[PDB]
């Protein structure tokens, strides 16, 4: 799980974020470009084909 | 926004390997040719 | 007014905005009453000689 | 816009794309992975 | 409008080869010596 709030995201609304993979192994960052308006696709984690998202909500 | 990447560029990743030498091509050293290396 | 109070809470009072490496010496305060819900902290990429903002790679 | 967060004057690299160099050395193979054959074992099979 | 590769991002591509390795410098493994392996 993994959060983001209000302030955070006027300070990164136009700016992307990338998370960490809790696993066995350094990787799995998966970097994408999310704002108070939307989302923009970053796909340098489709590679990282290990991890994906299951869903997101709005609070 | 274009994020471009490696990955759709023809550009070889930092963290990507190359297939075993065969009879015919080159490349990385299998793990049996070096474990036989190692025992001879 | 109760609907004023609550989004002024959900909005967020950002204490600080840009670049900061805390070593030994720099903290931020608070105080009791401010404290309803929690903080939020944003962090990226520096620069050790340059010292500027990276725009990227935040979490 | 902006390519993997740069803005303006921008130059991106192999390392800015995650890219190796022309010029880029890989992990020597090993017993559990495959890589570059090691100065000792080309001796060693030249000498055999 | 511009088109970049990888050879333009002074990158390695996908498919790319490398040099085979020598008694002075690490590499691929050549034709030659994994025939002499496996006859050896
Ligand atoms: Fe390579």
């Amino acid at each position: 799980s993994v959060f983001l709030s209000k302030a955070q995201l006027v300070e990164l609304a136009g700016k992307g974020i990338l998370v960490q993979m809790p696993s066995t192994t350094y990787g799995d960052r998966k970097y994408l470009y999310v704002s108070t308006t939307g989302l923009s696709g970053h796909f340098d984690n489709s590679n990282y084909a290990a991890w994906a998202l299951r869903q997101v909500t709005i609070m | 926004i274009v994020d471009l990447f490696a990955s759709d560029l023809d550009a070889a990743e930092i963290n990507h390997t190359h297939a075993e030498a065969t009879t015919t091509e080159s490349g990385f050293l299998s793990i049996d040719d070096k474990e036989k290396l190692d025992a001879i | 007014s109760a609907k004023d109070y609550v989004d002024t809470i959900g909005e967020g009072t950002v204490i600080f905005k840009g670049a900061n490496l805390m070593g030994a010496g720099q903290s931020f305060k608070w105080d009791a009453s401010k404290l309803k819900f929690g903080m939020t902290l944003l962090f990226s990429r520096y620069d050790a000689a340059n010292n500027t903002p990276q725009d990227y790679y935040y979490h | 816009t902006s390519i993997n967060g740069k803005t303006g004057i921008v130059d991106l690299f192999a390392s800015d794309l995650d890219a190796a160099e022309i010029n880029h050395t890989h992990a020597e193979a090993t017993t559990t992975e495959s890589g570059f054959l090691s100065i000792d074992d080309k001796e060693k099979l030249d000498a055999i």
